[PDB]
């Protein structure tokens, strides 16, 4: 199960 | 940018026995960047149906791939793996040894 | 025992050649179970394990909806990083992300990690306290400030200490036949004649899981690791692993050499001797 939220560099 | 040389291992899934089916593996590891060309060879000729694992990396961000294909080893047949990468000035051929 | 769930992501820009290559793989311990490849046809999360395919359509829909978000984030990151380092538009660059959680023997949270690298070099990493960041240079420090402002580490802590552990426990329960197993290595020793005065003694360990194993040669008890050809532990292709260690023995001294095999699946370390 992957993380629902992914922020950018 | 970072360039790491691929370590190549040519081997079989099971101990080699003539006449019995097996899998030939070419395991490239510790290379960077991910652009790599890996071909499995039978008597110098390219084997067509070769499947490969999915691209993953290690603690130092160096990639590892496994190429494999079914084959039946014999006493006279010769198998090898050709690997081409930026870090290799010449595409390297690694012969398959039954005891390696 | 110690178990772990890890996700690996690789985004490789292909300038003037199409969309960036995005590859995502998921591991429980040394077992791959999920994969996504932008160059595959499905454009979905595909199973790679027999214990994971029995998940419902909701699971795969959510996994594909999240991996496409990861893909879009990495495509934006490629340009942002090309800007931070003032690199040209015609070079192919690599972004790598790895995050996951390890749980202990009690199946409770033990360690979380979230690392991010650019061109095979560490860029930014979550520290062990899951609160602070380790930056590699000043662009990574800029990212560190952008992420501290957005409270990224708090959300990541909530995921790694909660969701990650829960789904890892689910996987361990549903796939215990492959995940909670310990395949002891099948060991044997070979002897080859490189000349009439020298020989090669090779010690093999095959069909073992997990991949952690120690093969040590000894001459009359003293360590021989400096004169030992050891190869990296390699996958066999069937979910097990292989390894071997070779030593150059002077002909007539084979009885002085002993191979030692240490693995989680062995109750006692195996001591192999030629003759």
């Amino acid at each position: 199960f992957m993380n629902k939220f992914i922020y950018e560099i | 940018m970072i360039q790491r040389t691929p370590k190549i291992q040519v081997y079989s899934r099971h101990p080699a026995e003539n006449g019995k089916s097996n899998f030939l593996n070419c395991y490239v590891s510790g290379f960077h960047p991910s652009d790599i060309e890996v071909d499995l060879l039978k008597n110098g000729e390219r084997i067509e149906k070769v499947e490969h694992s999915d691209l993953s990396f290690s603690k130092d961000w160096s990639f590892y791939l496994l190429y494999y294909t079914e084959f039946t080893p014999t006493e006279k047949d010769e198998y090898a793996c050709r690997v081409n990468h930026v870090t290799l000035s010449q595409p390297k051929i690694v012969k398959w040894d039954r005891d390696m | 025992g110690s178990h772990s769930m890890r996700y690996f992501f690789t985004s490789v820009s292909r300038p003037g050649r199409g969309e960036p290559r995005f590859i995502a793989v998921g591991y429980v311990d040394d077992t791959q179970f999920v994969r996504f490849d932008s160059d595959a046809a499905s454009q979905r999360m595909e199973p790679r394990a027999p214990w994971i395919e029995q998940e419902g359509p909701e699971y795969w829909d959510g996994e594909t909806r999240k991996v496409k978000a990861h893909s879009q984030t990495h495509r934006v990151d490629l340009g942002t990083l090309r800007g931070y380092y003032n690199q040209s538009e015609a070079g192919s660059h690599t972004v790598q992300r790895m995050y996951g959680c390890d749980v202990g023997s009690d199946w409770r949270f033990l360690r979380g990690y979230h690392q991010y690298a650019y061109d095979g070099k560490d860029y930014i990493a979550l520290k062990e306290d899951l609160r602070s960041w380790t930056a590699a240079d000043m662009a990574a420090q800029t990212t560190k400030h952008k992420w501290e402002a957005a409270h990224v580490a708090e959300q990541l802590r909530a995921y790694l200490e909660g969701t990650c552990v829960e789904w890892l426990r689910r996987y361990l329960e549903n796939g215990k036949e492959t995940l909670q197993r310990t395949d002891a290595p099948k060991t044997h020793m070979t002897h080859h004649a490189v000349s009439d005065h020298e020989a090669t003694l090779r010690c093999w360990a095959l069909s073992f899981y997990p991949a952690e194993i120690t093969l040590t040669w000894q001459r009359d008890g003293e360590d021989q690791t400096q004169d030992t050809e050891l190869v990296e532990t390699r996958p066999a292709g069937d979910g097990t692993f292989q390894k071997w260690a070779a030593v150059v023995v002077p002909s007539g001294q084979e009885q002085r050499y002993t191979c030692h095999v240490q693995h989680e699946g062995l109750p006692k370390p195996l001591t192999l001797r030629w003759e």
